[PDB]
């Protein structure tokens, strides 16, 4: 054996290891998802209460990259939290060369080959989180990408990260998405939400909401409070 | 056969062999995708399929096929990552030669220097080999269209028809005993061929959103990517 | 067992043991205690000694007039990060102009001490940071841990036989969101005797108490004028 | 990044270098070439053969010349050769670049060791699989040289490089002698590369080339269609 | 216990069989190489067996000799791989202090490679005494000389001290080995007396080849 | 079976540290004792043959005017981390002019002990953690003070220390004979009598050696004129 | 840049790199120092010399100085670079601080630099062991040991090589006052505790000694040769 | 269900084991073993055992009737420092 | 990365080195070559390895190598090493000669390259250097001197010595046939052509299975030679005429 041991070593079958011990290490966080709408997306994360010590608001998932892009994560907190340093940093860097906002195809790209050249070389690890890119702009739509530990980037209409998600994604695909605007979204989601992560796994949790597209001038920022009230009165309603 | 660390590291064995790069070729068929070119009298031809397994997936962005130079072309096999960091290599390595020389790249010296960049790999003992296959196409003047290929090993030829992928041996033998019909090719019959080729060796009798189209052609050498109106004209064409 | 020798390995479950062994570590500390009001942090230590006639070690550190931590871990480590919040924070207050806000500082921590535990032959950091301070949102309760992972809390708990302090808190939680500074130490003093076997307990040359407020600088008191502090405290019930 | 800068190749407890030993059993298995020189030049044969009719043999080559008078062929592995080609024709200018005269063959050849044998002694690399054959002609006299992954040169009348090669020194023994023409030396060049050849011999599986006192060329298929004529 | 160990060829079995030759106890003699078999779960019943019938009969001696032959060659025909002799060495390890009062049975074992065997085996409580053997000095060179030459009608022009000097680090083996070949190659021509020219060319066919 | 310089261990502690502490338990014994009056430091020198100069072997050497070290474990490397104590206190001396505690010092010292590296830098003193265990005594405007310092950087003050092979008696048999009401003269009584009743050979005037300061002067040791008072009063 | 931890401590608190060197070095030839009121005498032994060696390339004494010498047991490789390194060290001396160097400071930068080399990275230990003498100004003849670990003594005769052991056990038996009263009793001395060690007999053995006047004045083959016919007349009246 | 481990004598346990294998000697009525326990920082029951045993030989190598310190000293000299290059327990405390 | 190293370094619990010793087991094969000196001119023979029909026999040297206007030296080993280090010491010959405007002393450039060889088994982790050779040459402090250098780093002056494959025998010969200070150019090359006929198995002494190099002092010369093949065989037989006479006689 020991074929497994090193990011540089092939298997001779034909693959690499490591990685796919990083992606299993992916598949035991709690669960996020994102989908796309007419004229924006919409994210939500389900956000497990380890105890009641802690505070509402901490460790937050979700993170503001620039002023109109979206990130949204699972995985393990630390290694999230470097790369969303990073693709903050790319971002101005790019605002600074050049002198306007970065489109989506761009960072996206940067991103990946920043997090693929953490897979070749002996002296380093890969990194252990999965994440998931949106934005609006008046002059170019609604983007939505998704990025694993391998470092593949690609384009969704809606997806979903985390435990469950073949099951989550069961449901993402009945609602009709290609025409409805998301702000009857945000009742689907937390709908689909709270139709898993049954209560014998765990007793209780907390919803974390995002928002972005024209309806808020582009801006990328979190949802007001009544409005997620009157989203959870809603899916309160779908358990019957 | 094998005793130390030839199993773990490019380094030789008893008989001469040496493992760590004979893994990269069959870490090729991973995927599960084929690729062919074919080269013409006056025309150069790549058909090469996709598999979208899901609705939810943006069927836009799967596109294997990049645009290297306003008249060179590349076709991509193997792992994804990889994949993306060979192109980028390849379009800085022309910009670099245009700048430097003040006229454009002849294909073969690109492929030349792309394969030797490769080669360095096989020949230390901290990096991985990059299991990914490169296809190239282009118009060099005298000469015609040409067409090569570059392999993770670090050997390059110019061929006159290719194929790549996990059934290359059946479609070479087809490849080989039609060309030996010796006769003359137009453009109408190279794309007739090159879609049959691959249409028998899958067998699918398949329908024009499966199939990606890259040609170049001596009266306009910008390569282009077929729009699905011409290829269902081809497609239909075809079934006499 | 050979995937628990570096940091770089990933296990078959996807769980490094390197960073379970450096929390393993940190759980070998004394006890201490950390929780906030509604405009002022309270943090309280207990001390050790190994022979009667050895002074007892030291674990609060004074780091800025609004800053305060505590330690649990191995003491050098401690030191290394000291020096560091010191310099930052004296570098922003010369360049801005202004105390440093405490969640800034805390992301800064993380950032650096993520960067260990991803190269080759490095080892990460053992300690368990608590970190108490004052900002114009109010007071702030943070912990660290060596995994570069830090959480926002109201009341908490770290070091050896911890666990039965936190139960305790968990229990009287409400009722720090009236109470003043006289009662608010009593409550954590009440909480660390918890973690107490059933022979010794409190008396004066053990306990260290730091206060930081809306109005009053992070002060520490230990050893003399603590005695006001402990008198009046009903007995453990047995 | 860092390397690991300490070498892989070490004495065996017989005192015999492991590494470099491996590295010629796999050299052994590479195509067969032959080289001849009497008296008014020098002559390069190998043998090449693509798998199938699809490659297109006018894209490569094996005989690669550095200038205008000296050749160079090789037997073994196929990428670093180009490697070393490339190292040749930089060490070939900057000779050229001090002295402002063509480089003598000898100095060439004890460059390229020299880089060769260096090779195995730096750290965390294996050294290259590959043999080579050198000619040139300058002050009148031919000269052949022949290298070695340990580095080691010679200088040979004669001598064959690949599979069988025993068999190729055995009979170039038997036949070679020390005045001879070019076009004799030309034709039991191609003799001797029949010993073990495919299945039928051609005008493009074969390549040739010669070196006078006049200079060094590649022999365009219209003469080797001819030679291969009027022979066997 | 007692084990026995230096450079080759000065005198390790030698003192073996003088040991013997004195004593008044059964000595029972095997060499270690013929521990291994060609089967499975074979070596450790015959380990049982020797000290079984070693201590069937009475005080007795056992001598083990060249142990390191078990941990150091390879042979084809043992079917098991390298675990079939640790299983080995674990019997005999627990043979000399094991779950079972002893008896009366004494240890002798020799080899000249100390520093690969298993540490484990060595520890006191199997084995107590461990003697060196170093090479011959100048001094018992001439005693070396003295002795092998005592029978032999020699002339007295041969000078010892040529010979003394004749290699840096000259063993006790070459000594009887010289001897034995000079007298061999005057013994060719039918003769008695031994010459010196006589040593002069045997050392060198001894020494060198 | 081989792991970095750099290794956790399955239950928390450190490989190469631990092992250092339990090497320091190699070296010869020193006992120390600080009292209101003043700070006494004895120690062995284990002589083995007679050709012994017994004044070339030393163990207390001072740092500056007023502050002694004593060292037990290994030696030789003990060098570096005196000189660095030594041009420490004069740098501090040269930049700011005064005297600096003896806790300031130790502290400076014992950032020092974990530094070994096996990747990153430059030459560093690296390798291993220094096998040495120290005893810093010195009179500061707070009185005496005596701290001691241990090869995984910690440091703490103590009242009366004993460290070395016979660590443990020494400290077992202290506790009885100790209080806050100590004079000078009779704790240097008491420390000779524990040397000698742990000593392995016989005691004289040059198989010890012992050191005190004072307040009032300045750091002084006993040669072998006025050391023999003391053993003949026993 | 080869960079990796070498001598790293054993689970029970040893440097197993340093016990390997100090094995190394208790293989070598036999070296032996006494000083005197004034003179000091210092000798080595089994040359095993082949009768085609020139001596003056394969002696193994040399003066660092006018003033100090050099005895050394181990491997002859490392000997040549240390010394170059002292001699250049007390070169620098002189150029700073005008007066001659001491010994003691000489045996200080040795022990210092020997230590040093067993913390860095990819260095293994040396593996000399040596004896330095030198008779300083103010007249205190004396001499120094060095061990491979890095620690330094002053003694009063010392004896390092193959066989220190017995070599010892003649010495602090047979060393008095008496036996260093004249200068032909301290030659005799060594002369007899040399001689009683490895064979040696009478052409294979080399001695320096400082009168603390000058350098170096090596002995001819001829004194040797009386002192040894003296010594045989000694011993063959006494018994 | 238990997990019962052997760890090497601390110091109580050194003197304890010297006066378990040394109670049936004939040796001398006023020698001190704490010395000897601390001569001998990490070491197992078996070189006690052997200690008694080698000391006891060198008081009848010579001729005596009864042993005295210096013999339990030279045996130790010899049985523990001498010996020390073919010792285990520097490889099996890291467990292989 | 600690998983692949070697550790070409470290000591043994036995005291001694495992990378020199292995070095020296290899260099004891592969080569023979001896050196001679009694009076005005040193001599130096080597046994050709390369011996086939089929060499093109150029160069005019192939294991004897000038290194100044009085420096020679023959080599065994790996050959390629050889190459390596005498364009090393060319140039350090060179510059004490920039340095100085004198030709430099033997010792000196011996000790100099030890020190360079002996830096590699100190540290720095690769493979130590295969290559044994010897040195010839005059100077003014000490007229004509001989030198053997060896893989470790230790060398040592001489007056005759071999590193061949049979080098015991040879120096057990040439302890007991020897002549000091007498043996000119004439009476040492009969010597020396019998002793490589005593260590060469293949008896007849082909003329072309070895090499003859001499050196002599001259005023403004200092004349270093290679005597042809025109020379050898009469050498070859003269001595053979006296061993017949000697036969004979007994
Ligand atoms: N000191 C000696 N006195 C007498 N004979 C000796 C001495 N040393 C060696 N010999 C001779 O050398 C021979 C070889 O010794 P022996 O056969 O006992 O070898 P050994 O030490 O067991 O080694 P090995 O394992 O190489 O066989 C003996 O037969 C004896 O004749
Ligand atoms: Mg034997």
């Amino acid at each position: 054996t020991g074929y497994d041991l090193s990011a540089s070593t092939f298997s001779p079958d034909g693959r690499v290891f490591q990685v796919e011990y990083a992606m299993k290490a992916v598949e035991n966080s709690s669960t996020a998802i994102g989908i796309r709408c007419k004229d924006g997306v919409v994210f939500g994360v389900e956000k497990l209460v380890l105890s009641k010590l802690y505070e509402e608001g901490s460790n937050k998932r979700l993170f503001n990259v620039d002023r109109h892009v979206g990130m949204a994560v699972a995985g393990l907190l630390a290694d999230a939290r470097s790369l969303a340093d990073i693709a903050r940093e790319e971002a101005s860097n790019f605002r600074s060369n050049f002198g306007y906002n970065i489109p989506l195809k761009h960072l996206a790209d940067r991103v990946a080959m920043y997090v693929h050249a953490y897979t070749l070389y002996s002296a380093v690890r890969p990194f252990g989180c999965s994440f998931m890119l949106g934005s609006y702009s008046v002059n170019d739509g609604a983007q939505l990408y998704m990025i694993d530990p391998s470092g593949v980037s690609y384009g969704y209409w809606g997806c979903a990260i985390g435990k469950a998600r073949q099951a989550a994604k069961t449901e993402i695909e009945k609602l009709q998405m290609k025409e409805m605007t998301c702000r009857d979204i945000v009742k689907e989601v937390a709908k689909i939400i709270y139709i898993v992560h049954d209560e014998v796994k765990d007793k209780a949790f907390e919803l974390e909401l995002s928002w972005v597209g024209e309806l808020t001038n582009g801006r990328h920022e979190i949802v007001p409070k009544d409005i997620r009230e009157e989203a959870e009165k809603y899916a309160k309603e779908s358990l019957k | 056969s094998s005793a130390g660390f030839d199993r773990h590291i490019t380094i030789f064995s008893p008989e001469g062999r040496l493992y760590q790069v004979e893994y990269a070729f069959k870490a090729i068929n991973q995927g599960g995708l084929t690729s062919v070119a074919v080269r013409g009298k006056d025309c150069a031809v790549i058909v090469t399929q996709k598999k979208v397994p899901d609705k939810l997936l943006d069927s836009s962005t799967v596109t294997h096929l990049f645009k290297i130079t306003e008249n060179i072309g590349c076709v991509m096999t193997g792992m994804t990552a990889d994949s993306r960091s060979q192109v980028q290599r390849a379009r800085y390595e022309a910009a670099n030669w245009k700048y430097k020389y003040g006229y454009e790249i002849p294909v073969d010296m690109l492929c030349k220097r792309i394969a030797d960049i490769s080669q360095v790999y096989t020949q230390n003992a901290e990096m991985r080999p990059l299991g990914c296959c490169m296809i190239l196409i282009g118009i060099d003047e005298e000469q015609g269209p040409q067409v090569y290929k570059c392999d993770p090993a670090g050997y390059y030829c110019g061929f006159k028809a290719t194929a790549a992928g996990v059934k290359q041996t059946e479609s070479t033998s087809f490849l080989e005993k039609k060309v030996k019909k010796k006769f003359d090719w137009t453009f109408e019959q190279t794309v007739e061929t090159a879609i049959t080729c691959l249409s028998t060796v899958l067998s699918i009798d398949f329908k024009p959103s499966e199939i990606e189209v890259g040609v170049v052609t001596v009266e306009n050498p910008k390569f282009r990517i077929l729009t699905e109106a011409e290829i269902d004209a081809h497609l239909v064409a075809l079934a006499e | 067992n050979q995937y628990d020798n570096d940091v770089t390995v990933w296990s078959p479950q996807g769980r490094i043991h390197q960073i379970e062994y450096a929390m393993e570590a940190v759980k070998q500390g004394s006890a201490t205690v950390g929780l906030k009001s509604k405009t002022h942090a309270v943090l309280v230590a207990l001390k050790r000694a190994q022979s009667e006639l050895a002074a007892h070690q030291k674990k609060i550190l004074h780091v800025d007039n609004h800053i305060g931590i505590s330690i649990a871990g191995l003491t050098a480590d401690a030191r290394l990060l000291c020096n560091f919040m010191r310099q930052e924070c004296l570098d922003s207050r010369f360049v801005f102009d202004r105390p440093l806000p405490v969640s800034r500082l805390v992301s800064l921590i993380g950032s650096k001490t993520q960067i260990p535990t991803q190269r080759y032959g490095r080892r990460p950091y053992g300690v368990g940071l608590l970190i108490a301070g004052y900002d114009d949102m109010g007071p702030h309760i943070f912990q660290t841990c060596p995994s570069a992972n830090y959480f926002d809390c109201r009341a908490m708990s770290i070091g050896a036989r911890s666990q039965s302090a936190r139960t305790y808190l968990e229990r009287h939680m409400s009722e720090f969101m009236e109470c003043n500074l006289n009662e608010l130490v009593k409550h954590g003093l009440r909480a660390l005797r918890e973690t107490l076997p059933a022979e010794q307990d409190l008396t004066t040359k053990n306990v260290s108490i730091g206060i930081v407020g809306k109005d009053l600088e992070f002060t520490i008191y230990d050893d003399d004028d603590v005695s006001p502090f402990l008198e009046g405290l009903e007995e453990r019930p047995q | 990044e860092r390397g690991y800068s300490f070498s892989l190749t070490t004495f065996s407890p017989s005192g015999k270098l492991v590494q470099i030993e491996y590295a010629l059993a796999a050299v052994a298995g590479g195509a067969p070439s032959v080289g001849i020189k009497a008296a008014n030049g020098v002559v390069l044969a190998t043998e090449k053969k693509q798998k199938s009719i699809l490659y297109d043999e006018r894209s490569v080559h094996k005989v690669e010349p550095i200038t205008k008078h000296i050749g160079l062929v090789y037997s073994g592995m196929g990428p670093d050769y180009r490697v070393l080609v490339h190292r040749a024709r930089k060490l070939a200018q900057q000779y050229y670049l001090v002295y402002q005269e063509p480089i003598p063959t000898a100095q060439l050849v004890q460059r390229v060791a020299s880089v060769m044998q260096e090779y195995t002694q730096s750290g965390g690399v294996r050294p290259f699989g590959v043999s080579l054959l050198i000619c040139g002609w300058n002050e009148g006299r031919p000269y052949l040289f022949q290298s070695d992954p340990s580095g080691a040169y010679f200088a040979w009348k004669a001598t064959a490089m690949g599979k069988n090669y025993v068999n190729g020194k055995t009979f170039l023994e038997k036949r070679y002698n020390e005045d001879l023409e070019l076009e004799d030396a030309i034709h039991t060049a191609i003799l001797t590369l029949k010993e073990s050849f495919e299945g039928q011999m051609t005008e493009d599986n074969i390549e040739v080339g010669i070196c006078n006192e006049a200079g060094f060329r590649r022999l365009t298929p219209t003469e080797v269609k001819d030679y291969l004529a009027a022979i066997a | 216990g007692v084990i026995l160990y230096g450079p080759p060829g000065t005198g390790k079995t030698l003192l073996a069989k003088a040991v013997a030759n004195q004593t008044s106890a059964t000595f029972l003699r095997v060499v270690g190489s013929e521990l291994i078999q060609k089967y499975l779960g074979d070596g450790p019943k015959l380990v049982r067996e020797l000290f079984r019938v070693a201590e069937e009969h009475a005080p007795s001696i056992v001598f083990i000799d060249e142990i390191d032959a078990i941990g150091t060659k390879r042979y084809d025909s043992n079917s098991g791989g390298e675990r079939e002799i640790q299983r080995t060495m674990l019997e005999l390890l627990n043979q000399l202090d094991g779950f079972d009062s002893r008896g009366d049975v004494k240890v002798i074992m020799a080899t000249n490679r100390i520093e690969t065997l298993d540490p484990a085996l060595i520890r006191p409580g199997r084995i107590d005494r461990k003697i060196e053997f170093p090479l011959p000095d100048e001094k018992t060179k001439k005693r070396i000389f003295q002795i092998h030459t005592s029978r032999m009608t020699l002339a007295d022009d041969v000078t010892l001290d040529d010979l003394i000097m004749a290699k840096d680090d000259l063993s006790g083996a070459d000594i009887k080995a010289i001897c034995t070949e000079a007298g061999l190659m005057a013994l060719r021509e039918r003769r008695m007396k031994v010459t010196n020219e006589d040593f002069k060319k045997s050392k060198e066919n001894v020494l060198y080849k | 079976y081989d792991r970095g310089v750099n290794t956790f261990s399955p239950e928390g502690r450190l490989f190469q540290v631990e092992y250092a502490i339990e090497a320091i338990k190699l070296g010869s014994t020193a006992i120390g004792i600080q009292t209101s009056e003043g700070v006494c430091l004895a120690v062995e020198k284990r002589i083995t043959s007679p050709l012994m100069e017994p004044s070339s072997i030393e163990k207390i050497v001072e740092i500056d005017a007023h502050i002694g070290c004593a060292m037990s474990g290994l030696i030789a490397d003990a060098k570096t981390l005196i000189d660095k104590a030594r041009v420490e206190t004069q740098n501090h001396w040269f930049t700011y002019n005064e005297t600096m505690t003896v806790e300031s010092v130790t502290q400076a010292v014992s950032n020092l002990a974990l530094q070994f590296g096996e990747e990153d830098a430059d030459p560093g003193a690296m390798s291993r953690p220094f096998g040495v265990a120290l005893l810093f005594g010195g009179v500061d405007e707070k009185g005496p003070q005596l701290f001691h310092m241990d090869p995984s950087g910690t440091f703490v003050q103590c009242d009366a220390r004993a460290i070395g092979s016979a660590s443990e008696g020494a400290q077992s048999s202290l506790q009885e004979v100790y209080h806050k009401s100590m004079t000078l003269k009779e704790a240097i009584k008491s420390s000779l009598i524990i040397l000698k009743q742990v000593m392995e050979e016989k005691l004289n005037a040059t198989n010890i050696e012992l050191a005190t300061v004072q307040p009032g002067q300045n750091f002084h040791m006993f040669t072998k004129e006025e050391l023999e008072e003391v053993i003949k009063d026993i | 840049s080869y960079d990796r931890a070498i001598t790293v401590f054993s689970p029970d608190g040893h440097l197993f790199q340093v016990e390997y060197a100090q094995e190394a070095v208790k293989k070598g030839s036999t070296a032996v120092g006494v000083r005197g009121r004034d003179i000091v005498v210092l000798g080595v032994e089994k040359k095993s010399v082949a009768k085609l060696q020139d001596e003056r390339t394969v002696r193994k004494i040399c003066a660092l100085d006018d003033n100090v010498c050099m005895a050394f047991a181990g491997l002859t490789a490392d000997a040549r670079i240390v010394i170059n390194r002292a001699r250049v060290e007390c070169q620098s001396h002189r150029l700073t601080v005008e007066d001659p160097v001491t010994v003691e400071y000489i045996t200080r930068y040795i022990a210092s630099l020997k230590q040093r080399y067993t913390q860095s990275n990819g260095r293994r230990p040396f593996g000399i062991s040596a004896l330095i003498v030198g008779f300083d100004f103010d007249g205190t003849p004396r001499l120094y040991q060095t061990d491979p670990s890095g620690t330094y003594h002053a003694w009063k005769a010392n004896a390092i090589g193959r066989g220190a052991k017995s070599v010892r056990e003649f010495l602090e038996k047979n060393y008095t006052d008496e036996a260093i009263e004249t200068d032909d009793l301290t030659i005799k001395l060594v002369i007899k505790a040399l001689l009683e060690v490895v064979q040696s007999g009478g052409k294979n053995i080399e001695l320096a000694v400082m009168r603390r006047d000058q350098s170096l004045k090596i002995l001819n083959p001829e004194e040797i040769e009386k002192y040894v016919a003296e010594i045989e007349k000694e011993k063959e009246e006494n018994e | 269900d238990r997990k019962i481990e052997f760890s090497l004598p601390d110091l109580e346990g050194r003197t304890h084991i010297f006066k378990i294998h040394a109670r049936s000697m004939s040796v001398e009525r006023d020698i001190r073993f704490e010395l000897l326990a601390r001569l001998c920082p990490n070491s197992t029951g078996a070189e006690i055992r052997s200690v008694c045993t080698e000391a006891g030989m060198f008081a009848i190598r010579a001729r005596r009737k009864i042993a005295t310190e210096k013999d339990f000293l030279e045996a130790v000299n010899k049985v523990i420092k001498s010996y020390a290059k073919f010792s285990a327990t520097p490889r099996y405390m890291t467990y292989n | 990365s600690r998983r692949y190293d070697s550790r070409t370094t470290i000591f043994s619990p036995e005291g001694r080195l495992y990378q020199v010793e292995y070095a020296m087991e290899a260099i004891g094969h592969a080569g023979t070559c001896l050196g001679i000196l009694a009076n005005d001119g040193v001599l130096l023979a080597a046994e050709r390895r390369n011996i086939h029909k089929l060499l093109d026999e150029v160069f005019f040297s192939e294991k004897i190598y000038k290194l100044n206007e009085d420096m020679a030296c023959s080599v065994a080993g790996i050959t390629s090493d050889a190459n390596v280090l005498t364009n090393e010491l060319r140039l350090i010959a060179q510059r004490y000669l920039l340095q100085y405007q004198e030709p430099i002393p033997c010792e000196q450039l011996v000790t100099a390259l030890c020190d360079i060889k002996q830096a590699y088994t100190q540290f720095g982790g690769k493979r130590p250097f295969g290559v044994s050779l010897l040195y010839i040459g005059w100077d003014k402090h000490y007229g004509f001197q001989l030198y053997q250098s060896d893989p470790s780093g230790n060398y040592g002056g001489w007056k005759a010595t071999c590193i061949g494959n049979n080098s015991a025998a040879a120096v057990s010969m040439l302890k007991q046939d020897y002549k000091e200070g007498e043996m000119t150019l004439k009476s040492a090359l009969a010597l020396a052509i019998k002793v490589l006929n005593k260590t060469m198995d293949v008896s007849k002494l082909s003329a072309e299975k070895v090499e003859i190099a001499t050196l002599t002092r001259e005023n403004g010369k200092t004349v270093i030679r290679v005597l042809k093949q025109k020379e050898v065989e009469q050498l070859i037989k003269k001595h053979e005429e006296e061993e017949a006479k000697a036969e004979r006689e007994k």
